[PDB]
């Protein structure tokens, strides 16, 4: 059934599982036409498919050409997401295939279930967690590969960098969701926090800066402050 | 006009014959039902006065044999039986009629309701659904489960309708996942009509039989069957025009006959709102939509 605060540690056990987030699959800019009507222009998107235990991110880039000539794109985007996840699973060796796939939005359940009928033993689950994966496109290296793509492409990342050398996957996921929640609440401020010290750099093979353990504690505190801040600025408290 | 005699009526019971019903008191001198129209299947059904639990009854066609009812004090129910001695049977019936111990099937001449509810229902098909090949009639009760319910437990006592499952490999062609899930025409026309039933008459017969078992016995699995077969048609963008017009007539008479006070348990709000207001066929069921909106506007 649904994944929530009560069965949270299940994410870090040794049953392979993947989160799938479809928020950034179908992306548009809205604009005025010469006649003064409104129209949309699609831009490249991505499926965010994440193993929360290992940090492996399967970033399937969705090139705007897949929408050409198609109707009802918001609906199509859910089925295209399901199609690509099913294709990913089929491409993996049996012993790497997930036992569960957790979708971040309930509208993905039926599309994914139907595309995965061949895999009756893979559980398709919703979640009551409000996960901030829509903010993945605030990570500069991910936004860059998506916007530069000229054709469909899958790119593999570890969204935890080398953190698992020092911390557990529960703690790494907690850091990830704090970073993404901050970037979603105030991207400018969050990015300022992460880069304000030019002596701390991002390795070429990494997504986030090379913080020491002590620096991560400070960064994490600054992200909480930001989130609580914006929560006041928003509600006036 | 045929007759189903009763040996006796030892226990107080409400007896149904098709859409009619009457009360029989304990040891009342009741000896059966006469003037039953030839040409239709029929159902004779029972609810004991001391245990309204388990409605039960028998589907039969008097053209297929001479049938009678006899109470079994060991198994505690009224049983249908076949009399093979045709002379014995004619003799029994004639005596009971002469003594006027039979109720008359009370059909009004203007009234096509039973025909309209059983138009496509065939005894030969009912006997494939309800498997008990040694009898020519078929027993159904409130508790019998369907093959689909059993997949999700005695097989000899199950209702073998075709299982309708919209999220199944049979329903979904590889490579047409979105297309086949949002427009079920493939599953309706190729899998069910051409493949399983053979024609729409057979499909409507199972649809009608499922409704009647839901209505007369409160059989939950039959109600699920009825709604699934409706939803499969309404969710198909490509349906022959004659099927849609006939479906509208079928459903009209089912909605018309349903007890007003059972609408809450026999009608699925989601399916009916979807079929009448969202589906491909939302504009194709004029008679059904009009009677539903005037009889059960709450459900919608
Ligand atoms: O299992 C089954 C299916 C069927 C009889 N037994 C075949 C005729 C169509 N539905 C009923």
């Amino acid at each position: 059934g649904a994944m929530n605060s009560s069965n949270y540690a299940e994410l870090f056990n040794n049953d392979i599982k993947l989160f799938v987030d479809d928020t950034n699959v179908y992306r548009v800019t809205v604009h005025k036409t010469f006649e003064g009507n409104v129209a949309t222009k699609a831009i490249n998107g991505c499926i965010f498919t994440l193993n929360p235990k290992t940090g492996h991110l399967f970033l399937k880039i969705i090139h705007t050409s897949v929408w050409a000539g198609q109707k009802r794109l918001s609906q199509l985007a859910k089925w295209k997401t399901a199609e690509e996840v099913s294709a990913l699973v089929r491409s993996l060796p049996k012993e790497e295939q997930p036992k569960q796939i957790i979708v971040t939005r309930k509208a993905m359940l039926d599309p994914l279930e139907v595309h995965m009928l061949d895999f009756p033993n893979i559980a398709i689950r919703p979640t009551e967690l409000r996960l901030p994966f829509s903010a993945a496109m605030s990570i500069d290296k991910l936004s860059d590969v998506v916007m530069k793509a000229t054709e469909p492409q899958m790119v593999l990342f570890n969204i935890y960098d080398d953190w698992l050398d020092r911390i557990s996957s529960y703690t790494a996921f907690s850091r990830l969701t704090l970073l993404l929640r901050a970037l979603k609440t105030n991207e400018e401020s969050a990015k300022m926090i992460l880069l304000s010290d030019p002596t701390i750099t991002i390795k070429s093979y990494h997504l986030w800066p090379s913080f020491t353990d002590e620096q991560w504690i400070t960064i994490e505190s600054q992200m909480r402050d930001l989130i609580l801040t914006e929560y006041g600025r928003k509600y006036n408290v | 006009m045929n007759t189903v005699p009763f040996t006796s009526a030892p226990i107080e019971v409400t007896i149904g014959i098709d859409q009619y019903s009457f009360n029989v008191k304990e040891n009342q001198p009741f000896h059966g039902i006469k003037d039953i129209p030839i040409g239709h299947v029929h159902v004779i059904h029972f609810q004991h006065a001391d245990n309204s639990s388990m409605r039960y009854g028998y589907w039969f066609d008097c053209r297929m044999g001479n049938f009678y009812i006899q109470y079994d004090p060991k198994d505690g129910l009224y049983k249908m039986m076949e009399e093979r001695d045709g002379a014995k049977f004619e003799n029994i019936v004639h005596n009971f009629k002469e003594r006027q111990m039979m109720v008359s099937y009370p059909k009004i001449d203007e009234d096509d309701t039973w025909y309209n509810l059983t138009e496509f229902v065939q005894m030969d098909k009912i006997r494939k659904i309800v498997r008990k090949d040694e009898n020519q009639f078929s027993y159904v009760d409130s508790s019998m489960t369907t093959v689909q319910e059993n997949e999700l437990s005695d097989p000899a006592h199950s209702l073998n309708y075709t299982v309708i499952n919209f999220k199944s490999r049979e329903a979904i062609r590889p490579g047409h996942e979105m297309e086949d899930f949002l427009d079920k025409s493939y599953y309706l026309n190729t899998v069910m009509l051409q493949g399983i039933f053979k024609n729409s008459s057979n499909y409507f017969g199972e649809l009608q039989f499922a409704f009647l078992n839901a209505m007369f016995f409160g059989n939950y699995g039959s109600s699920l069957q009825w709604h699934a077969m409706i939803e499969l048609i309404c969710s198909s963008a490509t349906v022959p025009k004659h099927m849609l017009d006939k479906l509208d007539e079928i459903l009209y008479y089912q909605i018309k006959t349903l007890p007003e006070q059972y609408s809450d348990i026999l009608l699925n709000e989601r399916v009916w709102n979807i079929c009448l207001y969202s589906s491909f066929q939302k504009n194709s069921l004029h008679n059904t939509e009009k009677i539903m909106e005037n009889k059960y506007p709450e459900l919608l």
